[PDB]
């Protein structure tokens, strides 16, 4: 009978993400106003 | 040795060159300087010099203390002054922890240190709601966690466990009614001292 | 060591495109849109809700539940009316009052444990040098009155051969630990 | 027969109470630390119809979770007395139940029911958010029970 | 035949807001990683009675400081408000059909804040207080500026009539010529129901209740119907107004189903907001409407001014 | 004919639910019961002392505006008018002094809330 023991793993647990992570999405500014604009003009016409 | 801790005789002695160095700036107030084996020094001074030797702690530029931490009393009620008043004060530029003392009785007030530390108000307001110690120029000194009517100080030592009225709803008066306490239970003491003293290094000498 | 977490580290300058990116995220409502997109999302997630009275929360046998007195194989009550469970209660909520039986053992007369004065913190049953007094799974014994949650030596007794079979199994999975 | 439709229409009523039970938005402790878990996603009271409320104008059952000062015990008075008539009150806790750890003090209430008439009573200190709901499930069953109009008619 | 009509028109709205508060609660739980109520019907459906029923079962439990005759008044005044309010819109054929309609809509809107201020006051006590003055400041916001964009919508419409939006609408929606606008009508019409992020008439967090907070039930539950009535209310107005549904004059139908899936998708995006945003301060609303979208809808009615005089797009009069 | 009867419908259908409300239940009234909330505790004041708003020049302004906007609705039958040159100067013109106006009050600091 060996000692056994809440311990972790011989190699160690895993990497854990502690960093703070945003997915830096969406499209750029010009392309949004240049969309509203085409959907403006289409629709004053 | 695995089960006792280390002792840090250098903080050790750091804490007793500060307590000289305070002792003899300040003479007309400090009664005594000790250093306890936990590392912790203390300051007994006499009530009048309260003001003056938080002051100076509080900006002095080697004994910058500017954080109060904790201000409390402790009841000793076999001593002529009954009330123990304690400060512990904390220097965050020099990393360390002073604790200075003072004494009180009943009806002698110790002046309040509001103007040196804002938090006073606070823990003076509830020194004098449990221990019934008057603190001078204090702002809006009152009752801070008994109830409005609450009679007596109950963290004395005199005061008992269980206080003397206790509340219950009165449906003829259609109120919350205060009654002399009347416990179905009786808190039973326990003598839990053993016979056998357990520390000789504190061995009084006799009588 | 330490970190900022709002300080900016020099300056961006002013740009026109980043000018126009300000500008859309100011007018085009980006960030709110994004949190829309989040709680999206968490919609169509899976709910974390179980079906309460039928599947019930995961537990340990460690749980500290419904205090019971337990019984040795043979029978006999495991209690010897030592009363150190009662000197180690914080709540003082446990009477164990006691006298030689007719078969001259040391057992109890009144053993009383107030759940409305318990704090339920085991000391109890990790104090009892027998195994006498348990805090078994039972959680669900909610009472309509008071008086209920005023336990005697019979409802003790009762709840230990009601939960025996639980009881004797969680201790057996326990007890190396402790 | 008059029994048996006076019978349905309590039960109808009943099922109404005890579907649509509306706390308050008042707790004290540790206790109501535990009542916000019965909060929280996994034993979700909401699906069970039970939605906090904050005035006690609009509160059904007051949870009393906590201990119960000297001090607090005209305010929670005063707040159960302000709520409509169909009332309940279930304490949860050793606190709310009989004082629990802090039974000996000066300061504390031994009991809630020396305040308010208390419906059902939860133990733990804290009860889990499991045994609270069992506490509320047992009080939908116990206002299942009532029989108010029958009791009416027979009068 | 016109009793019917009436009765074809009220009780299903009323329907349609009890399972909009059951599809408020569900859809607010599974964005909360949990559930709705699932117990109280088959799929949770009897919960909006069950809450009804307890509700009109429970005392009104009238107050000592209270003005007995603004306390009742109130919640009554406004729950026929609300259906007041659902009389004129047109699917795509009102029950009741007006010249001015939208100044109908924008007088009955007034009048349902005065509901909830002659509460607020008559309920005597300092959280109600509150809650009517802070109704006071939210209705100066959102009233001015929903008169500027009404104003330039119907500008690029012709009269001030609903029928005239849907013929306008037959070939393309209002959202693509006029999108900003739509934009701060949304934000206008949340203000304008007392919804969040706006709340802030019965704002949980900051008073209790605020005006219910001496409401029991009953004339609560008139609160709650009117207010939620509103909610889909004002979500079909915008979809009538700007998401202008398929009309075809051989069969109504298609229209009817058009409008109803733009108003369910408008009023779970209500609750979609409820669920993303914190709470205004209700000093920081007026700031944001006052200064942001007053000179934005100033200069946009401006443009939809000069808009049909250079383009010759002047809409008919009929 | 017809919308009065639909108003009136509305009205009595809102009445009929309150007098339901408050002849269905029990009625059980005490004076603790009907006392004011205020959070679990007594009032000390009476809920009608002055109260003293801070958003006062606000509200004057909306006064203005809102007769401003009943300036500006009638556009839709001026559109319609024979001559349009006049009226979308006219229009420009009060556009232009309500935004001036209000850009007057922003500067002044007329909207700000003084404490
Ligand atoms: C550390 O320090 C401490 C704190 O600090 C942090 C504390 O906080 C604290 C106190 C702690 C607590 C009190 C814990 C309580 C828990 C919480 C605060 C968190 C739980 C979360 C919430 C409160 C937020 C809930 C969020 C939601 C999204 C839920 C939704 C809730 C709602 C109210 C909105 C939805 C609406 C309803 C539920 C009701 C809607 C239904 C109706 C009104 C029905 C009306 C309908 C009709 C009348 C229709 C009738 C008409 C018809 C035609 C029907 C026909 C009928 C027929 C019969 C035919 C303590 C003690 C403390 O120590
Ligand atoms: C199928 C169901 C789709 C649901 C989409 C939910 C939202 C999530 C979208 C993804 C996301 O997070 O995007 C964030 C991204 C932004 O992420 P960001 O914040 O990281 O990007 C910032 C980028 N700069 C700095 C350049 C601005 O959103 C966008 O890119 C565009 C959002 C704004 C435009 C759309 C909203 C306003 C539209 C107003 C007009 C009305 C439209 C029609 C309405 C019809 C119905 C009423
Ligand atoms: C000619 C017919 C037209 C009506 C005039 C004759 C009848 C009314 C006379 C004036 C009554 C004034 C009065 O008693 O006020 C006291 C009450 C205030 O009294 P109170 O409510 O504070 O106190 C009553 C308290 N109890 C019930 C316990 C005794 O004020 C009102 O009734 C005014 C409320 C508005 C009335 C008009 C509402 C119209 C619809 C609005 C939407
Ligand atoms: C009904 C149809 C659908 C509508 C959208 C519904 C879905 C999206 C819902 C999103 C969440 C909304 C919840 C409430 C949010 C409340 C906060 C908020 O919106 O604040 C407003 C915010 C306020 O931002 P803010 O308050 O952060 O701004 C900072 C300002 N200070 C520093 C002074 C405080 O944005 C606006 O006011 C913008 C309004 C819309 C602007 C639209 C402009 C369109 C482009 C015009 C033309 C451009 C070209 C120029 C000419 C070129 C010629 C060639
Ligand atoms: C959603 C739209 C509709 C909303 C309204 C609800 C419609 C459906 C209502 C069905 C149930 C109708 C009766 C509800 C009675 C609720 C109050 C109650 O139980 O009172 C008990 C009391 C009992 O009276 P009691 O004689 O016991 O005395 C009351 C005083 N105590 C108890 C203190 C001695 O009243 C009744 O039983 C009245 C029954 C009326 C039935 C009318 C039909
Ligand atoms: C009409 C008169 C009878 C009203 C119902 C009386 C019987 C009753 O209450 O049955 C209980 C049944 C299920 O309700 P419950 O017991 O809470 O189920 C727990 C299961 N998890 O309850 C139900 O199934 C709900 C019955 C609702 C009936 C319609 C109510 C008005 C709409
Ligand atoms: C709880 C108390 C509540 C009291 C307040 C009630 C508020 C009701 C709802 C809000 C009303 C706001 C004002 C609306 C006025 C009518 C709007 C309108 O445009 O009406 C004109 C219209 C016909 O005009 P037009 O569209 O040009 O048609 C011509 C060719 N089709 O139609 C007409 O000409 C019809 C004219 C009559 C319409 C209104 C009828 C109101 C009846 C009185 C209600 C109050 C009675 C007192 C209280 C009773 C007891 C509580
Ligand atoms: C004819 C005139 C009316 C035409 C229609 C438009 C109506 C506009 C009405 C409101 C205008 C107010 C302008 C002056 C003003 O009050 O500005 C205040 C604002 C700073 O105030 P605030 O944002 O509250 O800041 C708090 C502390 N930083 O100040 C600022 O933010 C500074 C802004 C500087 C730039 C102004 C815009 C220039 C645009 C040029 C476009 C050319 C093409
Ligand atoms: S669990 Fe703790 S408080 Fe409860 S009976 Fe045991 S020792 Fe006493
Ligand atoms: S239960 Fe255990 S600890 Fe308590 S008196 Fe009996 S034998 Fe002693
Ligand atoms: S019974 Fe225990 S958990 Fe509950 S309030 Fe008291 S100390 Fe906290």
């Amino acid at each position: 009978s060996k000692v056994k023991q809440d311990m972790p793993p011989p190699g160690g647990y895993g990497p854990i993400d502690y960093k703070r992570n945003l997915p830096r999405r969406g499209l750029s500014g010009y392309s949004m106003f240049a969309v509203g604009i085409g959907a403006l003009i289409f629709g004053y016409w | 040795r695995p089960t006792v801790r280390p002792r840090s005789d250098v903080t050790h002695k750091q804490l007793s060159a500060f307590g000289e160095y305070v002792a003899e700036i300040l003479p007309k107030y400090v009664q005594q300087v000790q250093v306890s084996c936990l590392d912790e020094l203390e300051i007994c001074i006499h009530p009048d010099g309260v003001i003056p030797t938080l002051t100076f702690l509080r900006d002095h530029t080697n004994a910058q203390f500017k954080s109060l931490a904790d201000l409390t009393a402790v009841d000793v009620p076999t001593r002529q002054n009954r009330f123990e008043i304690v400060y512990n004060l904390l220097s965050l530029r020099f990393n360390s922890r002073i604790r200075v003392k003072t004494y009180a009785d009943e009806l002698t007030p110790i002046d309040s240190i509001v103007s040196v530390h804002i938090a006073a108000n606070w823990y003076e307001r509830e020194v004098w709601d449990m221990f019934g110690v008057f603190f001078f120029n204090h702002p809006d000194l009152r009752r801070i966690l008994t109830d409005y009517g609450f009679e007596g100080h109950p963290f004395r030592k005199d005061f008992p466990l269980t206080g003397y009225v206790e509340l219950r709803y009165d449906d003829e008066v259609k109120r919350v009614v205060a009654e002399p306490v009347e416990l179905a239970q009786e808190f039973r003491k326990f003598d839990l001292n053993s016979p056998w003293e357990a520390f000789p290094a504190y061995r009084q000498p006799p009588e | 060591t330490y970190k900022y977490v709002n300080k900016k580290e020099q300056e961006s300058e002013v740009d026109m495109k980043s000018a126009t990116d300000n500008a859309a995220r100011i007018l085009m409502w980006t960030e709110l849109i994004r949190g829309l997109g989040m709680t999206l999302s968490y919609l169509f997630r899976e709910p974390a809700t179980i079906n309460y009275p039928f599947e019930k929360g995961p537990l340990s046998p460690r749980f500290r539940g419904e205090h019971a007195l337990r019984r040795y194989p043979s029978g006999e009550e495991r209690c010897i009316a030592c009363k150190l469970c009662e000197a180690i209660c914080p709540a003082q909520a446990i009477t164990i009052e006691a006298e030689p039986r007719a078969d001259g053992s040391r057992r109890t007369t009144r053993y009383d444990i107030d759940m409305t004065k318990c704090i339920y913190c085991g000391f109890c049953q990790e104090a009892c040098p027998v195994d006498a007094i348990v805090e078994g799974p039972n959680f669900e014994f909610s009472t309509e009155t008071h008086e209920e949650l005023l336990y005697n030596k019979e409802k003790l007794l009762n709840n230990g051969d009601k939960w025996e079979a639980e009881i004797a199994a969680n201790i057996q999975a326990d007890y190396l630990y402790r | 027969r008059a029994e048996y439709v006076v019978t349905k229409l309590d039960d109808l009523i009943n099922w109404a109470r005890r579907s649509s039970l509306w706390p308050m938005t008042f707790g004290l402790a540790c206790c109501a630390v535990e009542m916000m878990h019965m909060a929280a996603p996994r034993y979700d009271m909401d699906r069970f119809g039970v939605v906090f409320r904050a005035s006690p104008r609009q509160a059904d059952v007051m949870i009393v979770a906590g201990t119960l000062t000297n001090k607090m015990a005209p305010a929670l008075r005063k707040v159960y007395d302000q709520m409509p008539e169909p009332r309940y009150v279930v304490s949860m806790g050793s606190c709310a139940n009989g004082g629990g750890y802090y039974h000996y003090s000066y300061s504390v209430v031994r009991g809630c029911d020396r305040i308010v008439p208390v419906d059902i009573y939860v133990p733990g200190c804290p009860p889990t958010a499991e045994a609270l709901l069992y506490g509320i499930l047992q009080l939908q069953r116990k206002i299942k029970r009532e029989q108010k109009l029958k009791i009416w008619y027979r009068r | 035949m016109f009793f019917i009509n009436i009765l074809t028109l009220l009780v299903p709205i009323l329907i349609a807001m009890a399972f909009l508060t059951l599809v408020e609660r569900k859809i607010l739980g599974y964005m909360q990683l949990r559930k709705g109520p699932n117990i109280v019907g088959p799929y949770g459906i009897l919960q909006p009675f069950a809450d009804a029923m307890k509700l009109f079962m429970k005392e009104p439990m009238r107050p000592l400081t209270t003005s007995m005759s603004l306390f009742i008044i109130a919640p009554t005044l406004s729950l026929t408000l609300a259906l007041s309010l659902w009389v004129p819109l047109p699917m795509p054929h009102p029950l009741i059909n007006l010249n001015l309609g939208i100044l109908f809509i924008l007088a009955t809107s007034s009048l349902s804040v005065y509901s909830i201020l002659w509460s607020g006051w008559a309920s005597n006590s300092k959280y109600s207080l509150f809650g009517a003055l802070r109704a006071v400041a939210q209705t100066i916001s959102y009233e001015v500026t929903m008169a500027i964009i009404l104003l330039s919508v119907l500008l690029m419409n012709g009269s001030y009539s609903l029928q005239t939006l849907i013929t306008t609408q037959e070939h393309m929606w209002l959202l693509l010529p006029a999108w900003p606008m739509a934009m701060m009508w949304f934000i206008s019409t949340l203000a304008e129901t007392n919804r969040a992020p706006f709340d802030l008439t019965e704002g949980e967090s900051e008073l209790v209740s605020g005006f219910n907070v001496e409401y029991a039930a009953g004339p609560f539950a008139l609160f709650f119907m009117a207010e939620y009535t509103n909610i889909i209310l004002m979500n079909a107005l915008t979809t009538i107004i700007f998401l202008g549904p398929l009309y075809y004059i051989n069969l109504p139908e298609l229209y009817s189903t058009n409008f109803m899936m733009e108003a369910l998708l408008l009023s779970s995006t209500f609750l979609w907001i409820r669920a993303s945003y914190p709470r205004f301060r209700y000093d920081q609303l007026m700031h944001l409407l006052w200064k942001n979208f007053l000179p934005l809808t100033l200069a946009l009615c401006m443009w939809h001014i000069s808009l049909p005089i250079f383009t010759a797009g002047v809409p008919p009069y009929m | 004919m017809n919308l009065y009867t639909v108003i009136f419908i509305n009205i009595l259908l809102s009445l009929t639910l309150i007098l339901v409300a408050f002849w269905l239940p029990q009625m059980n009234l005490y004076s603790e019961k009907a006392n004011p909330y205020e959070c679990g505790f007594d009032p000390t004041s009476s809920a009608r002392l002055p109260f003293s708003m801070k958003f006062f020049l606000v509200a004057i302004t909306f006064l203005l505006f809102d007769l401003e906007i009943a300036l500006l609705l009638p556009l839709p039958w001026a559109i319609q008018t024979i001559k349009t040159s006049t009226m979308m100067i006219m229009a420009f013109i009060l556009v232009t002094i309500l935004s001036l106006g209000l850009a007057y009050e922003w500067t002044q600091k007329g909207l700000e809330w003084t404490e």
